[PDB]
């Protein structure tokens, strides 16, 4: 003889917050905040990141002797440096626009190393055999793999002129360096000329370098310095090196197609074969939700970072069993 | 409750009704049981489903690398870059927090509303043929079988039959 | 509807009423026609007008040139500048979308509320002198002329007049 | 007899979205999003933009030969470049701090060009007649209108010293250039001095330039390069040029008062005499609404740009006829 | 009002009642006076206190130096920095303005809601033992002293003691 | 007998705005906007700001004769400049990376000035007594307190070499300068050598400076210029100065531990012993509220800056007496 109007109730322990009241228990709810990561560094947009092992980007590019790459990968969606990348330029000095170069190499779809100026046939009038104890491999004095140290031949250093035309149909990254001896005695000892200079030029690039001679504290045993320079050579464009001394010549260069809007992640998390649309230094996360508290610095299509520990949205109704 | 039904004059919920959010409990000679109103429940679900989808899917996401590197002579723009990241952090955190707080309140009020609407949808059909006790229960002044109960649930109930 | 009037127990709207949002339909000895309650309609207009103006006028901007130019060695601050513009885009788009979604819901409830408020102000005046059909109509148990109809619409209706 | 309570309905097909329900048909609505522009480039703050025609800001300033039919006003609220502005520095080289100069010239309230170092009386011992095929106009070799190419007169390039004191009561923009020959033979062919230099100084500016001589790829037929430098001279301040060669001397300069907070627009849209508070490259827009989908890049007091195709605000109630 | 009690059928407030937001005015043989309902008043206070605390405390701030210095060859990033600062100004101003407007509206409706809930909480227990005058007043069909009055306020009032 | 249901009312004149209705009078309200400041410059994180008095950061660091030194606090949470700090470098020239240096000195712990190269025992073969009318003290020609002007002794300026090893266990800030004569004759008059250089180097720093000689306008009576250079020397590192002339030698230096995330405020407001978590150029404010209209540029944990003249939140209900 009775009909009643009522609402659902259940065993749900879920609680949400409202503007009026804290910790209201509801029958059903959904979570708008991503609180979890997989603790791994994964492939972004189907492509694995660049792993440099014992070296950083500087050491890898310049070909530091401790950097073991049979081949640099053909492509990467971003670059991973670890706490174990300790080896940059082994010959003390400044890497110019280093941060910029890193940013622009963050993602590439085509990467190949090639011999731009072959060691054997390029420099007949100069001695190419210079090495140093600062750069050592297997207990013996060595040098960068991708650069060549040009010194005077038989007490003479004739003006050198060398050009490369880019037929690769893509951007060629050309690296070189300039050596700065500590004393004027050493300047004449190596390159023979005190008035020496280095000139590098292309359609979009022109610059000149002169040896700065000064006494300096020994870094890695050397009072000398070596500065490192780079330029991205356009397809079809030519680059020309002229020097009366002090030039550390390009040996190997890189041909590439730059991507865009990528970056570098510093994490010791292990790199695996998984996939993600959002990568954080702590690990990859699922991007389906609007918010995440894992980390403010991310690479990918990612939820907006918030410090919220809890965002939980009531779907059901107040639970009253 | 804002509409005064849930935790209102209706004091509690029914664990015995698992098939819907809102419903009826019938009691008569033939037996007793629970039945959920599928229209008010489905309408509520569709509504809440649209709310949840709106909050999530209105977020536009472009591939972005947030991180930036600066050398020791670049400190100013490094802190500028930090002010940007922190600024977006302050904004998104604050808005998200309140958005959940405010819409949780509205969601609970929405259910409270639906329970009341159903109650007064039933009251209007029964009119004086039943007595209003409270706690969402109506006592019939006549005998109502399982066919008659369904008449109430379907909203098809016939007033000019049961009068006495 | 949240308050259960529009698309509620009152099932539809009147195309025949052109002078206001809410109103009455009278039928009596003299004839039938539509009349809008101007107090409830004008109050609603004033409210919504203040709402629309609030959303529009609270927006104030300072003269700004968004565009910025960078060379090929400036890439980092170019991407920083891009993150700022994209960040403001993500924030403003998301908020605007929801602001409309949420306030459209509130606006319809405001109308829904006003209709129910109008209904039960009339119920309160007529009491048992009329029959409550449902559908938002009251059938008089006595004679009501255009003078009598207007008393209900004006809120001046006299209960201790009709014993009949 | 019957009285009924009801609400308005009509033939309105307008639809809005709500949080609970999509595509609800309502009786009345207003649009919060500006979806339309006038397809014109209009005046900002009552002033028309600078139109450079066939030239960009670099070409205009330096006086590129193709820029000499331009009619520039005393002031502009912003600068318009088109897809048709192809004429920059016609002589290959670097424009130093070019993006900055563009930014700083975006709006000026008093603009006059004047002769800083008159061609006739300034350089009696040097040849001012130098031209190049790279700067050709109408198939004939020419040079910049606002600069002068100084070469040796009859076998020698005597050290020149020229100063300008700023009496204009406002900032004077001084542009000049430095020419770098590909070979030392050409260096002596033009300036006769191998040791030549250019020195420029003022209260706020000091610099020295030496010719960088080296082989470079040909740009517009030239292996030579010409670099361009500028400074904003304060009222009362003096600027002094000293050179033994390789100087591209100032002929005309600009006196001006910089505005602030403006920018450059790249648009092929026609410039007209209309007015607006918000300018986009697509056209001017009405600033009364809070949001616009017209363009992400704007100049003015503008509605916030959103990705929304539709923002429509319910005013009336549900339409149910 | 959204719920139609405050500035509704109940036309005004009582200056004579200082002990709460909502309350009762009792009049009987023994005397007359004002009394505040402690359940509804305390809940409203707790709610509004939680709202204000939410708006204030959900804002989290990090130590920040907003100012930055740039030289005359840095013009671009100076204006970039200004765009950031102006952008946060446009966002925070607009959101704060609307947040207050909207929640003030909700707060007043919350009060409007509580008054009606209290009203129909009393009506529900009294039923036909009292007459509905209007303006929120009930005329007893029986005799009610101060002991009976407290029963109404306590929600413990007994209908089947008073047919009298 | 009668019982009635009703609500509170009072004499409250407080008013709020709602989305539907403006200026609704309510019984109670709270203020979300801080409209007032105390007109004082207070201590941040329990520490007072650095006050430079009549001088700016440049003058203080270099030891301009008009400034107050050695009264510098051990630490400060930020820096205050006034409209009255007009005394910078009194010897005309460029301060390199001046803005950067200012930022990094904005907040420091453990700050001491010390004599890195004592005037008496450091330079036996060179003349240290050089002064200038440009840097005046008490109406007499003087020089920077923290720098020393080295000139030739008895027609000779021998190559000098001076090094400092940092044992202080914290960062040492080393400032120095290079003097550029207006004429080559003056160069030979003071420094005796036409070919001259200044070379400064450390582990992380390398650079060379040469005397660029040119005619320039007189600033403070001088056609000469003095450029100022600096570096932050890491603990344990050595810095080495070598010069054949033109060096303005370091006399006093600063040892410090840099803080972070602070800034510089320009205000004429008086500094007092009060405490605040938020400082504005107008004065300190309460950081308890979410919003403030005092000023967009602040230092601290601060309310968000808004244009709002009024933000007032309804607590009570509509007042109807
Ligand atoms: C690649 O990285 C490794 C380590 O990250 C470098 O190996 C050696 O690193 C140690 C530092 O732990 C250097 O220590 C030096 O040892 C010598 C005695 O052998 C001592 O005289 C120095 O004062 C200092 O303590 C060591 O120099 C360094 N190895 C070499 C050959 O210098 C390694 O050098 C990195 N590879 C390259 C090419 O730089
Ligand atoms: C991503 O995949 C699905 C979809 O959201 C979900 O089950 C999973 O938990 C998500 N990942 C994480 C880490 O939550
Ligand atoms: C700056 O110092 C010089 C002398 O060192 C003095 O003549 C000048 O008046 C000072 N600046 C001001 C604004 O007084
Ligand atoms: C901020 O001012 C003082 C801080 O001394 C504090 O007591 C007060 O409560 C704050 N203002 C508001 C409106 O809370």
């Amino acid at each position: 003889d009775t009909i009643c109007i009522g609402y659902h109730a259940n065993n749900s322990t879920d609680t949400v917050d409202t503007v009026l009241e804290k910790n209201v228990t509801v029958t059903h709810s959904v979570n708008l905040l991503e609180d979890s990561h997989n603790g791994k560094l994964c492939k972004l947009k189907g492509i694995a990141p660049l792993q440099l092992g014992k070296c950083n980007i500087a050491g890898w590019l310049l070909g530091n002797p401790e950097c073991d790459l049979l081949l640099t990968a053909s492509s990467w969606s971003y670059i991973v440096e670890t706490s174990n990348s300790e080896n940059g330029t082994c010959y003390p000095g400044d890497f110019i626009d280093y941060e910029e170069l890193r940013e622009q190499l963050s993602s590439v779809s085509s990467f190949e190393k090639f011999e731009i100026f072959p060691k054997t046939s390029s420099w007949p009038n100069h001695e190419t055999t210079g090495v140093t104890a600062a750069c050592s491999y297997a207990g013996a004095s060595s040098f960068y793999r991708n650069l060549l140290w040009l010194t005077k031949k038989g007490s003479s250093y004739p003006k050198l002129s060398k050009s490369y035309v880019n037929n690769k149909g893509k951007e060629v990254l050309v690296l070189w360096g300039v050596h700065h001896p500590p004393t004027g005695t050493e300047q004449q000892s190596l390159y023979q000329n005190a008035d020496a200079y280095v000139s590098v030029g292309s359609s979009k690039y022109n610059r000149r370098f002169t040896p700065e001679i000064a006494a300096r504290p020994k870094v890695r045993g050397l009072a000398s310095r070596m500065n490192y320079y780079w330029t991205l050579l356009e397809p079809g464009d030519t680059i020309t090196f002229e020097a009366t001394g002090n030039l550390i010549a390009p040996w190997y260069a890189f041909a590439l197609n730059r991507g865009s809007g990528s970056g570098i992640i510093t994490s010791d998390a292990p790199v695996h074969d998984c996939n993600t649309k959002c990568q954080t230094p702590h690990g990859a996360i699922n991007s389906s939700l609007p918010f995440q508290n894992i980390h403010p610095v991310t690479i990918g299509e990612c939820p907006k970072y918030v410090r919220s520990t809890k965002l939980r949205m009531a779907t059901g109704l107040r639970n009253i069993p | 409750g804002l509409f005064g039904a849930i935790a209102g004059f209706i004091e509690g919920g029914w664990t015995g009704m698992i098939d819907g959010w809102y419903g009826y409990h019938h009691q008569n000679e033939q037996g007793s049981g629970y039945a959920a109103d599928q229209k008010s429940t489905q309408n509520a679900i569709d509504g809440i489903t649209n709310k949840v989808n709106s909050v999530i899917e209105k977020m536009n996401t472009q591939f972005t690398a947030v991180g930036k590197e600066f050398n020791n002579l670049e400190r100013r723009i490094e802190n500028l870059n930090k002010k940007v990241d922190d600024g977006f952090l302050d904004i998104w955190t604050y808005n998200a927090e309140l958005l959940v707080l405010l819409e949780n309140e509205r969601t609970l009020d929405f259910h409270d509303s639906n329970v009341r609407n159903l109650y007064e949808k039933v009251k209007s059909q029964l009119k004086n043929n039943a007595k209003e006790i409270g706690n969402g229960c109506f006592e019939f002044y006549h005998k109502c079988d399982d066919a008659c109960m369904e008449s109430v649930r379907n909203g098809t109930y016939d007033y000019p039959k049961y009068s006495e």
